[PDB]
């Protein structure tokens, strides 16, 4: 099934490209505005 | 996300590699100064023919052979829980990227002296291979 | 080591026995791996290596959760180049 899924995406290419582009700019906004702490809360 | 980095890139290269030797045979079977944008299109998307399933399912292995960790209860679970989460999402990222973006970006864009040291011992292993499954068991 | 015994040198084996022909189909599934392999074990250990140096806030736990991987990724590759092959050449002879 994987191969066919490779072929379909290659066909998409250039609509796919802009999705990974808009993701890259979106994945840059979220990170900048991400809360922070030394460790995850472990207390009961 | 720190330990994931070593695998997100391992996802890509193993696909790029089988495409570097695929673009070294269509160059030895055909001419050399005649190739179009479709003649280059076909060669790289024919390396994704073989290794395609091999990696998306091997990074599916990396992501699932780790699930059991989420069963960590209490304090230790709250700790390594978030680590497992990010390691996994980051893999599902590179994995589900090497099947939508990686094959494309590589299409839109001294190995000798290690091969010399390996195969003397490789053929040596083909001596009585049952003896090297014995040395291994001793390891 | 599977698609090497599934190409054209795999027309010789299924029909008749030829050890010096499955050893040629194994020597290529050996120099075709040395390139993707040595770099997989490279990018894995190279990218996993920095955290093994445990100085700084939080390093302690990371270097502990990395050492097993980094160490396990020296014998996992090195050894597998000799175990998997010299055992597939042994399992292809049973069903035969």
């Amino acid at each position: 099934m994987i191969e066919w899924i490779i072929r379909r995406s290659v066909a998409n290419r250039f609509l796919v490209l802009m999705g990974a582009l808009f993701l890259s700019i979106w994945g840059t906004w979220t990170i900048i505005n991400t809360p922070v702490d030394a460790l995850p809360d472990l207390s009961d | 996300i720190a330990i994931a980095v070593g695998a997100m890139v391992a996802a890509a290269i193993v696909m790029i590699e089988n495409a570097h030797k695929r673009l070294e045979e269509w160059q030895h079977q055909h001419p050399d100064a005649t190739l179009d944008n479709k003649t280059r299109w076909q060669v790289i998307t024919d390396a994704s023919v073989e290794v395609g399933p091999a990696l998306f399912i091997s990074l599916l292995i990396i992501t699932l052979s780790f699930i059991p960790i989420f069963t960590l209860e209490g304090q230790e679970g709250r700790l390594f829980g978030p680590l497992a989460f990010t390691k996994t999402y980051a893999m599902a990222g590179a994995a589900l990227l090497a099947i939508v973006v990686i094959p494309i970006l590589m299409g839109y864009w001294l190995n000798r002296f290690l091969i010399r040291v390996y195969h003397p011992l490789l053929l040596k292993v083909l001596h009585w291979p049952k003896t090297t499954l014995l040395v291994a068991a001793l390891s | 080591l599977r698609h090497a015994i599934e190409a054209v040198p795999s027309l010789n084996n299924p029909q008749t026995f030829s050890e010096q022909k499955l050893d040629e189909a194994l020597y290529h599934g050996a120099v075709l791996r040395v390139r993707p392999k040595a770099m997989t074990v490279a990018v894995i250990i190279a990218g996993l290596l920095p955290i093994l140096w445990g100085t700084g806030a939080g390093s302690e736990v990371m270097s502990r959760i990395a050492a097993p991987m980094i160490g396990g990724m020296i014998t996992a590759p090195l050894l597998s180049l000799f175990i998997i092959p010299a055992a597939y050449k042994l399992m292809w002879l049973h069903r035969h």
